[PDB]
């Protein structure tokens, strides 16, 4: 029996559980995005506005319910409108990750149609952050 | 003299047989299933279901001329016979706008499927679709927030979301449950949920669990960095029980409850519904009870009908069925109605059990839940079948891992990723499946254990509930 | 015994034989047909498990608790006669899974999940035991026969009611006109059409005041105490709420609701307000056939009666045996003693599978309705006695002369039975005599009499013993 | 690459005016008497006002991309001249019944007519006629009554009612505004009123009037056997 | 005063021009809830104009696209974003999820920026008991701004409203939205100027009042007339700008006019010497048509309003060195200087309806 480690093993939504993206992997996930027409976009945000958190609701009556800071991020430029270029898109997670090297980084795609959000997962993590495993330590 | 009273006794397919009606776009149309008894024919047992759900009884009333039959009276209008079948029907009925409460699911049940079902001249009744029209879907509020509105509040995209329903059913303290509330959620479930039979009971009161699962919920969010729920169960004996529950969660600040909305019923259900609206929280809908009435080919209420009514009535969540699991739903029966419950336009498709093309307005979409009897294995199959929208729920799935609820849970989580990733690449999960679970197994010592221990279970019936 | 991860057979826990049933569990009584290759043992064990503690596969929690003390039981299985793969498995669980004062609950668990179960082709549940200590958690019915009875001063006879018609398309002031026009000949009672609610063509309080004038002119016209079922039945608890409360405000007898498309929520609810303000509540049965009708698949409708009679209602529809809707005597009869008595004991000619003490709790009126007119009276009298309703919509307003001489012809016909019963004559024989010595007599009647003299419903019974 | 977004301005008729578009029957539509400024295309003011009234503003915007406007946008679908006016035009626009709040007259209102009456390309606008759909219409409560109830509440038929306002609009006390309703009723009127303007005011609250207008309502009622009201 | 002698068969036109309303009268209104002194005091705002902007497109946005476009918005310099008039609760938006997001997105942005930042949500609505549950979740939230169209909705549900702020600390924007369909027409009708008299009694802490330049009409006399007359103690007896009678406030709290509709960049000098400081100006499509988004939008309507001012306070007749200010500003900021690009020939000069 292996145990689940409760210390520094915050995760990140969809595919943190699996190993890191290769750059082939990540790519693949563009292609996915262009092959279904929804309009890639990148999102960033500092460490310490990077996981959900309670703080507003000290100004709150009892109205908390699904009220969380810090799932909004900051948008990279625009939403990709248009863009049927993979290359485009990961020229772009190049730019902003250069821009913002010590931010947490995520690629999202919309539906327009759905009017939501259709994909997305954490590209880029700050080198600084210790509050989560590899693969292999995620079990003791 | 023109048209008086005249008493007694007449067929009812003189009036309410009308098979060159063509129907309104405001008209509500029901398809049912019938089967006449000898000597009955199908326009008389169709004009009669038409007439006792409508305006009409056994003899003539005087005070049909006080207003307009033409007007009100509900009309079967379409008869088809059913392919292998001697003596089973489709007959099509259109009954006026009028006719409803606006608002009301109960109203809309209680003259469609209100007595005709007990009516001596047929065998047997089934009510196997309805066309709502917009005009009257409109005067209904509908789910509380819909699958766009939930995942944007949860922050949750990419992905179908991990639930699990806690174990066993009954007979867990409040600490214990909320012991493995924790335990589940830490994992990588992104919910779970109380049984549909744990309301409140001796063994655990229902504001004790409610609190224990509120420390659990805040304590799973903390170590992961994920937004959690558990899906408080709100079901109770009385309205006003019902409604302390909700207000209790509301209180709590956390995300979603629950309702069993069969058992429970429509007007307690709409008004919980209009409940969340009001104060933000989810609505998870539980259909025990449902396959006492759509269970059977040849008499009762098909889901799809049941599923409709839900999504009128209100609800961020239903139940689907899971094709594979320990209970029974045919995959093209149970496509056809989650396409229903989730898209806004849904044409006609007999393949898929859809009577009629319906058009919601507009009306939120209700998020699919596969539950019951499955695991890490069937992981393939359900991503295909559902796609992203759509929760799936392991209880003894996740309970009944060998190393506990946290190692259960990412076995899981890791299961529904690597089938994600493996989709989003292009490899089709209908025939590389089992490559993609194997592989994933391989890698994950968590999922392996789960692997090894479900390998040979599959459930694999002969169905009834048939198109 | 420690944790053994993996599936098992449900029988190796929730098959037990050799269990002595406690005094307090509740007991189930389900007709079960199993798939191919599924053994009865396993089957009756896999419904038991899964209404009450199990899952598919073991589970590491049982640990935590004591499944002993928790766990349903199949007790016994009986095969059923006639049948190649129909058994009765009986089911036994302890007082603790339930809610106190709860019918949703009780039924979440019991019927919740296990019909759906592939492993079986159809399942129908036939009967359960509420025992006292159960019982006496609910609220139950608002009033009772009894109370009823004494607050409308009404003794000896059946009651008599009548559905307007048609169903729908009536305005509120025709409403009360028909109303009106149907008390005042001798109806106890009129009522709201099930489906009658709130609609473009008749709001709902338009009605309620239009009916209190109607029941208040019959009333004063009469010299009896007249009532109207007004329909509380709504979309939501509150709209339902806003209805009862206007009828209190009224001061008018009696409500109605729709116990199975409102909910046991909804009609719990609506019954302690009924009882805190002194109404008396009707209960309309709609949707019930979708649920009770085939003999496979199911819950019965004795058991649909038995849980009204815990949520609460003061009338209940029963069937007619003799409408135009299906009904057997026999399980009727069965149901009816379930209804209105204190105590009843087992009696499978009758459909009874369980010994049931109430322990108290008032007994509900039979509501007889559907078809009927006043040929049928004798037979209704016989079947029934004086404690029902007996109701006549098309029988009354179908009538060739109108509402009022449609109302007396019942009334005339039913105090003409109830008359010759007394007087020691034998309904069952002597019926017919009755009738034509009623019809020879009284004009209203002989109108009646002679329109609805051929009318029979007969027809092949699907819901079988 | 396909359609991107383009910052600035251009012509409201290359999205607003759709000419050909087969209006659903679940569409508000709307009938506007337009008069254009000089230079001013009817079509493009047609477009405006479909615009202005529903999705678009002066210039594009970027969060278009995020949502449909096919789904949303107000369509300019007809344009008819006005026989005997050289500068006036029915303009037709059809609205989404999504663009509305269920039950709300008030926002219906607000789209339609909110903006679109001040814009500078126009000289004057006037909203002629709407169509309001079955499906929009079932959202309404609606009167509390109706023609039918009324007249059974009443206990009145076969005639017009009657009714009287009382005068002088304002001025009178409590007590001799009673008298006054008195009289008029009595004499075979079926209604009196207030004035519009009659509310509470220094000559007169309201509470005084609403009691001895009760008085002369049953007064005058028991005195002529027929149902009076103010 | 115009409930029925507007039908009268005796008359071809009848237009209300100004009401004299006499302090005794004046002092029986609760009247705006907070006014212009008391809302820069509540937000800790000196020395400039406000900014804001509503959110575009009008209708079909999603409630969390709506917060996100609130965000960037507010996190590049405005103070404050709005709903549209319209938007109110949809089938694609329903209002208590809009309000929600919203609510992160002001405090995401003030955290973000260290300045007050505010969202004026729609409370207009179909019923005064709807209109109330949304102002009750605003006060539940601690957030400082809601909105009502006056006109729409109604003076009896406003003037209820404003006494809710009043008695709750929630600033309260009025939208003017059909008032054009009333006070467009030289003979007929009645003038802005009365309607907001009106909203003054009735309460509000801000209304629009025009723009002079924008896409919708309004003369700079006329403009400046009622601009006095909403914000000002004492206003006198003027024909040269409409105002027909001496009006005394007595008091009562001035309303901060709201400039909006088809601005940018370029108009800025124009609407900081209209108005000077003491108004709100409002670029939705001048900010959300933005080639860069948003964010860098706000933050190019922000440097204008800033080096306008700063030019002003420096002795620069904006009049007339107007164009000066703003070019020295777009060649120092980028994300001005793609604004002025975008919008540089866009005029809106139309001959005028409502003159005087
Ligand atoms: O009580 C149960 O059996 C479950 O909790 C599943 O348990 P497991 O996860 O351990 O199987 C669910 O309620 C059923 O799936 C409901 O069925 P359906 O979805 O068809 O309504
Ligand atoms: O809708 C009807 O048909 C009735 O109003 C009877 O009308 P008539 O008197 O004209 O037949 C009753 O609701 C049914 O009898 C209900 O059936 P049950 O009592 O079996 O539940
Ligand atoms: O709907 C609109 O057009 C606006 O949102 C402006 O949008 P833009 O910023 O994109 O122009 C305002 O409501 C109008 O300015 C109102 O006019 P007024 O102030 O004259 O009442
Ligand atoms: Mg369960
Ligand atoms: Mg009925
Ligand atoms: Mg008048
Ligand atoms: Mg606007």
């Amino acid at each position: 029996m292996m145990v689940w480690t409760p210390v520094n093993n915050k995760m990140f939504e969809t595919f943190s559980y699996l190993p890191p993206l290769t750059d082939e992997q990540i790519a693949a996930q563009v292609d996915y995005i262009v092959a279904n027409g929804w309009i890639p976009c990148l999102e960033f945000a500092e460490a310490d506005k990077a996981y959900v958190s309670n703080e507003s609701a000290i100004r709150f009556g009892s109205v908390s319910c699904l009220y969380y800071d810090n799932r909004y991020w900051t948008m990279w430029k625009l939403p990709m409108f248009g863009c049927r270029d993979p290359m485009q898109v990961l020229r772009e997670i190049v730019a902003c990750t250069k821009a913002f090297p010590d931010a947490y980084v995520r690629l999202v795609a919309f539906d327009n149609q759905k009017q939501v959000q259709i994909m997305g997962f954490l590209v880029q993590r700050p080198k600084t952050a210790r509050d989560f495993q590899p693969a292999n330590k995620r079990s003791v | 003299a023109g048209a008086g009273f005249k008493a007694g006794v007449k067929d009812y397919r003189l009036t309410y047989y009308t098979p060159d009606y063509v129907v309104r776009d405001t008209d509500i149309l029901a398809a049912f299933r019938m089967t006449p008894q000898p000597g009955v024919p199908p326009e008389e047992c169709g004009a009669a279901v038409a007439a006792e759900s409508s305006t009409g009884t056994w003899t003539t009333v005087w005070t049909d001329g006080l207003t307009s039959l033409d007007r009100y009276k509900g009309r079967c209008y379409d008869i088809e016979p059913v392919p292998g079948e001697d003596n089973q029907y489709i007959a099509y009925v259109a009954y006026p706008i009028d006719l409803f409460e606006e608002g009301s699911v109960t109203n809309m049940f209680t003259s469609i499927v209100g007595n005709v079902f007990g009516f001596k001249a047929l065998r047997a009744l089934r009510l196997e679709d309805l066309r709502i029209p917009p005009a009257y879907v409109k005067t209904f509020v509908g789910p509380p927030h819909g699958i766009q509105v939930e995942r944007d509040k949860l922050n949750k995209y990419g992905r179908g979301l991990l639930g699990c329903t806690i174990k066993p059913k009954l007979g867990l303290s409040a600490k214990n449950y909320g012991r493995a509330v924790y335990e589940c959620l830490r994992g990588g479930l992104d919910f779970t949920k109380d049984d549909e039979n744990v309301n409140s009971q001796p063994f655990m009161r229902w504001r004790d669990r409610f609190l224990f699962v509120a420390e659990a919920i805040y304590k799973a969010q903390a170590e992961t960095g994920e937004v959690k729920g558990h899906y408080l169960n709100a079901t109770a004996g009385t309205c006003e029980e019902m409604m302390k529950r909700a207000v209790c969660a509301k209180e709590l600040g956390v995300p979603i409850i629950m309702h069993d909305y069969l058992t429970g019923g429509f007007t307690a259900n709409t008004s919980l519904a209009i409940y969340c609206r009001d104060n933000g929280l989810l609505l998870h809908i539980h259909r025990a009870m449902h396959a006492v009435i759509d269970r059977q080919r040849n008499h009762g209420i098909h889901f799809r009908v049941l599923a409709k009514a839900l999504r009128m009535s209100g609800g961020d969540h239903l139940h689907s069925g899971t094709v594979v699991g320990k209970l029974e739903g045919e995959r093209e029966v149970i496509l056809g109605f989650v396409d229903l419950m989730r898209d806004d336009y849904v044409e006609k498709d007999r393949s898929r059990g859809i009577y009629f093309t319906q058009d919601w307005c507009s009306m939120p979409g209700v998020m699919p839940v596969a539950s019951g009897g499955i695991h890490v294995w069937h992981m393939p199959a359900l991503v295909e079948i559902f796609g992203d929208d759509a929760c799936l729920q392991f209880g003894g799935g996740t309970l009944g891992h060998p190393w506990g609820n946290a190692p259960g849970a990412a076995a899981n989580r890791v299961a529904l990723e690597a089938c994600t990733q493996a989709r989003n690449e292009g490899r089709d999960l209908a025939r590389e499946g089992g490559d993609v679970i194997r592989s994933a197994c391989k890698w994950s010592p968590e999922l392996a254990a789960a692997c090894e221990v479900w390998k040979e279970i599959k459930f694999e019936f002969d169905t009834i509930d048939k198109l």
